[PDB]
């Protein structure tokens, strides 16, 4: 399709999801799914959560630039 | 040497070094200034 | 019994079903995830609320949630 | 699976002595669970209700008072020997219910034949506050 | 003579406490021969006690009704009665040292984050870097207020991890 | 049948593993990310049954740890005897116990 449905891979993003552990945090985009799933933005974070994981899937509207 | 130095660079070892340094400083200060309470020059 | 609710953030990794010690969850076909799988709870009356499915969830927050309340013989884990 | 199997009480039990953590009075008052498997050879396994037993070369039938014990035995047999067992639930009146392989393919698979129930189609954290649902009997997660 | 209290030199209970301490030290001393190490140890203890009791007097310390010296904490009142050296100067000194600790820790936290695996630097300390930041913290309030002025001391509320409401 | 069975130099005396705190287990080998790792460093230190599945290495570690504890005990006993030798009145106590 045209361009890409999400941000550039490898670029830093800021998570706007309030219920996420990484709210107002900077992560790295691993890959963006193009099939049309609800949360295609795979973000890897430097600091793990309480569960020990460091990756999560977010939608297009909850990612911004690192300010 | 550098592996032993990085072992000495670990947090418990440098914390131990700080502990001996601060304890010895305070003990020598108390010994050579026996029981002070108020700063009077 | 307890209430097991599964949201759309699930990626269909089947970890919650493997972590379930009473066979409550299941995998149904889906289109909202890359794995084309979605967790379901057709046997929520047998769930005791052990929250083992929540430990195995890899997503941030929880894609599966267990809410306790109205304990029964099956929900209290009683052999008597 | 294609056809739901029917339990056979005449199937031989695995070689075992006496169990203390076995079926209580609830077995003759409420439902009790019964696990069946097909052992190709005789071997020693560990029951969740006590020590160790030896399964017979053929069909094997065991009885428990809790479904968690049945699934623990099922996953032990699947992880240790890849046995693929199945347990039923028998009530006091004799009603038999098929419990673990609902579609016969185990819940780890999909089979494209199960309808997903109790699935909220909104994201977690998007649920309404408890003030919004008050004096109605509906929980914020039940909508 | 503030708070209805008398100076330690002018007080009677202070001298009574000193006399009682000297009496019990002499009672402990009389059980040993003069040519023994415990005798010299007790003589040194008595000398230290006498020096401490002399230094507590003629230094502005005051005691009330028990001979135990009291400390005045309000600034101004301690300034006009020469009691600032009791707590006022030590509190400023402790604030200086605590700011030294905070500035050194902040410098080590910031300076060990622009590298791969900062947790490794956190768990295995860069000893030359730690010593360099240790000897560079003598001007902690200047750097602290300058970081406050340029805004790098505080983080904005958009880059700060925040709990849901 | 009973005989001495000894392997010659299985572990090299190097300080390269002293620099890495978490090395006995693969879970702690990835490095620390939370403070609960640090306690996990001081909790699974002597859990030799979890570090390796080989009984021989566990037995060798047990032998070495027992030797270390005997060395610690002998150090403590020697210190007790030294304190009795110098900073004590044992000779005075022998005259009138
Ligand atoms: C139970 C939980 C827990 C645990 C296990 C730790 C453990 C640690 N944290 Mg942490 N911390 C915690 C909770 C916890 N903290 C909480 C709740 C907070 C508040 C949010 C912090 C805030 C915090 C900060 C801000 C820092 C730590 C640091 C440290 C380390 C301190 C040891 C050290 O620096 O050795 C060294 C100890 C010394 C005394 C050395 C000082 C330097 C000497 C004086 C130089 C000269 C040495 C020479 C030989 C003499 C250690 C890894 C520090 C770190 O990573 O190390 C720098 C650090 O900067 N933590
Ligand atoms: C001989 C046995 C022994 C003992 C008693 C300890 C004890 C300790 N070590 Mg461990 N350690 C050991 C062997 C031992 N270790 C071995 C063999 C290794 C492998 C090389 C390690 C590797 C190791 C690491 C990598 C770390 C520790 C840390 C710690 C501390 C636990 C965290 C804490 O206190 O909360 C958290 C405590 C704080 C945040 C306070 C920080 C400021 C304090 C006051 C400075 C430290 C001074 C210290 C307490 C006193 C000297 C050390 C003491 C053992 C005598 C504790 C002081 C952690 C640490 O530095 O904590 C101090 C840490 O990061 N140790
Ligand atoms: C790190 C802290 C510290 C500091 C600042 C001092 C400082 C001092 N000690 Mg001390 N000491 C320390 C730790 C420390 N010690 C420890 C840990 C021990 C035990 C091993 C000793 C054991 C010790 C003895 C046995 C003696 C001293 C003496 C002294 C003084 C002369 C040494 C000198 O020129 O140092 C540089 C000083 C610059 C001011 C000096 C005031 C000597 C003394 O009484 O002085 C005449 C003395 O006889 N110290
Ligand atoms: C948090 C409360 C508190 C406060 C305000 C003090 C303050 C004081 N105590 Mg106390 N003390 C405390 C807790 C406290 N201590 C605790 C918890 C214990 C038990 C472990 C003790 C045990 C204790 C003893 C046994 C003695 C003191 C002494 C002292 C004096 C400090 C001597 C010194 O370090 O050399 C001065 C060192 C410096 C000024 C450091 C200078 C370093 C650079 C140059 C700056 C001072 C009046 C001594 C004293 O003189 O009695 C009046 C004394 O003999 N205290
Ligand atoms: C909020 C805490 C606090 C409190 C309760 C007091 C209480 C007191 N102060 Mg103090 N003071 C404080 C903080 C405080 N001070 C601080 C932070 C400073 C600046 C360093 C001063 C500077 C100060 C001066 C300069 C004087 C007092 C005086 C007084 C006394 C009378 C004040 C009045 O209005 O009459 C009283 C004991 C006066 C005094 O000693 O009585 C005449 C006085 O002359 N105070
Ligand atoms: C020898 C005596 C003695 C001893 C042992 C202590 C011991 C202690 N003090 Mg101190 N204190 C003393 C005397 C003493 N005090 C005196 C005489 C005063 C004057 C009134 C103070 C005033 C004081 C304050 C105001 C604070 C302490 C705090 C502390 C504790 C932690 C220090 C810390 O976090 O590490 C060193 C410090 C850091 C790692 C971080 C730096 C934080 C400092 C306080 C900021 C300094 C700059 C700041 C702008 C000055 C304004 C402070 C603000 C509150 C107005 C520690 C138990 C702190 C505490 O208990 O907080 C929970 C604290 O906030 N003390
Ligand atoms: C014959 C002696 C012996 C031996 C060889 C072992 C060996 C072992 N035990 Mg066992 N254990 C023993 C005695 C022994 N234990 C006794 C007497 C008790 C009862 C108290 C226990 C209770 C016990 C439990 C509950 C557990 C073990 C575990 C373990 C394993 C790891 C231990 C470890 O990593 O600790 C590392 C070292 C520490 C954590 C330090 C402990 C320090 C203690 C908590 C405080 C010390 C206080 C000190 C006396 C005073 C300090 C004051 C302070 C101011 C300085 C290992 C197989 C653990 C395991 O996983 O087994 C496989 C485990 O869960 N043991
Ligand atoms: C059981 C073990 C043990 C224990 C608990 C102690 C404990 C002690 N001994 Mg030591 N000692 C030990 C073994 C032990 N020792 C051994 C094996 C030897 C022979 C090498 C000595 C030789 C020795 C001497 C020669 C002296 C002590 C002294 C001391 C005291 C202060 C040590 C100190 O921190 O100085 C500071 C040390 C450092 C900062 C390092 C302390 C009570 C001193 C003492 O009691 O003074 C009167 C003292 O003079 N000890
Ligand atoms: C530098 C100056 C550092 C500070 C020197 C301070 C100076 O007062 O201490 C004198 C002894 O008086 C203090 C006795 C002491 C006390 O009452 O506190 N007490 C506990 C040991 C009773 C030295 O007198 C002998 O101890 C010297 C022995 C050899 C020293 C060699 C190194 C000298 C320095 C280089
Ligand atoms: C004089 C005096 C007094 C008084 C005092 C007062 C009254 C005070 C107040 C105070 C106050 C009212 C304060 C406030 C504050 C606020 C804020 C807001 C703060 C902040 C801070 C900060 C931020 C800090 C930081 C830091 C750190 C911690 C580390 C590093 C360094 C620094 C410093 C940067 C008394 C009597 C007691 C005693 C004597 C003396
Ligand atoms: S563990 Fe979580 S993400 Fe994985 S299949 Fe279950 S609900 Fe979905
Ligand atoms: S709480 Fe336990 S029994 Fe209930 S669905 Fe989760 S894992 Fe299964």
């Amino acid at each position: 399709k045209k361009k890409e449905v999400g941000p550039k891979r490898g670029s830093l993003v800021k998570v706007l999801r309030p219920e996420s552990y990484w709210y107002n945090q900077v992560g790295k985009v691993v890959s963006v799914d193009q099939s049309g799933i609800r949360y295609p933005v795979v973000v890897r974070f430097e600091n793990q959560n309480y569960a020990g994981v460091s990756t999560n899937n977010y939608a297009l509207d909850e990612v911004t630039d690192p300010p | 040497m550098k592996d032993f130095t990085t072992y000495l660079s670990t947090a418990p070892v440098v914390g131990l070094g700080w502990a001996i340094f601060t304890s010895g400083l305070l003990i020598e200060i108390n010994r050579f200034f026996p029981d002070p309470l108020v700063f009077s020059f | 019994a307890h209430v097991v609710k599964i949201y759309d953030t699930c990626i269909g990794c089947t970890q919650c079903v493997r972590a379930c010690p009473l066979d409550v969850l299941e995998m149904v076909p889906w289109d909202g995830c890359k794995a084309a799988q979605m967790a379901s709870s057709p046997r929520t009356e047998d769930c005791v609320g052990c929250k083992r499915c929540e430990t195995a969830c890899p997503t941030d927050f929880l894609s599966v949630r267990v809410y306790l309340g109205n304990e029964s013989t099956r929900s209290l884990g009683l052999a008597y | 699976p294609w056809k739901q199997p029917e339990l056979d009480p005449d199937t031989p039990s695995p070689i075992f002595g006496g169990s203390t953590g076995g079926l209580l009075r609830k077995a003759q008052v409420e439902e009790f669970y019964v696990t069946t498997w097909e052992s190709p050879k005789e071997q020693i396994f560990e029951m969740p209700t006590g020590g160790a037993a030896i399964m017979r070369k053929g069909p094997n039938l065991l009885k428990f008072a809790r479904k968690e014990q049945c699934l623990a035995l099922t996953t032990q047999l699947r992880t240790k020997f890849k046995m693929t067992p199945c347990f039923y639930r028998v009530y006091a009146d004799g009603k038999v219910e098929y419990l673990h392989p609902k579609d016969g393919v185990y819940p780890e698979k999909v089979n494209a034949g199960r309808v997903g129930v109790n699935q909220n189609m909104r994201s977690i954290g998007e649920n309404v506050d408890p003030i919004k649902v008050k004096f109605t009997g509906s929980q914020p997660f039940t909508i | 003579d503030v708070a209805g209290l008398t100076p330690c030199s002018e007080s009677k209970a202070y001298n009574k406490l000193e006399r009682k301490e000297l009496k019990t030290l002499e009672k402990r001393l009389k059980k040993y021969e003069p040519g023994s190490a415990p005798y010299l140890a007790l003589q040194a203890t008595k000398e230290r006690t006498q020096n401490r009791f002399k230094n507590y007097a003629k230094a502005g310390l005051l005691c009330g009704n028990d001979g135990l010296p009291h400390l005045i904490s309000d600034p101004g009142l301690a300034l006009r009665f020469n009691h600032a050296g009791e707590v006022f100067i030590p509190t400023f000194g402790f604030l200086y040292v605590a700011g030294y600790i905070g500035h050194v820790g902040r410098q080590y936290i910031i300076k060990s984050k622009e590298d791969a695996k900062p947790t490794d630097k956190e768990i295995i300390l860069d000893v030359p870097l730690a010593l360099q930041l240790a000897f560079q913290g003598w001007a902690w309030p200047l750097a602290a207020i300058q970081e406050l002025r340029n805004g790098s001391l505080l983080e904005k509320d958009e880059n700060i991890t925040v709990s849901p409401r | 049948k009973v005989k001495i069975a000894v392997d010659r130099n299985p572990v090299e005396t190097n300080f390269e593993k002293w620099a890495k705190p978490g090395h006995f287990s693969r879970a702690l080998a990835k490095g620390p990310n939370t403070t609960t790792w640090i306690w996990n460093l001081h909790a699974d230190a002597h859990d030799f049954d979890n570090h390796t599945s080989d009984l021989e290495e566990i037995s060798r570690k047990v032998f070495s740890a027992h030797f270390g504890q005997l060395g610690i005990i002998l150090i403590w006993l020697s210190g007790m005897y030294f304190h009795g030798a110098r900073f004590s009145n044992y000779e005075g106590w022998l005259s009138d116990p």
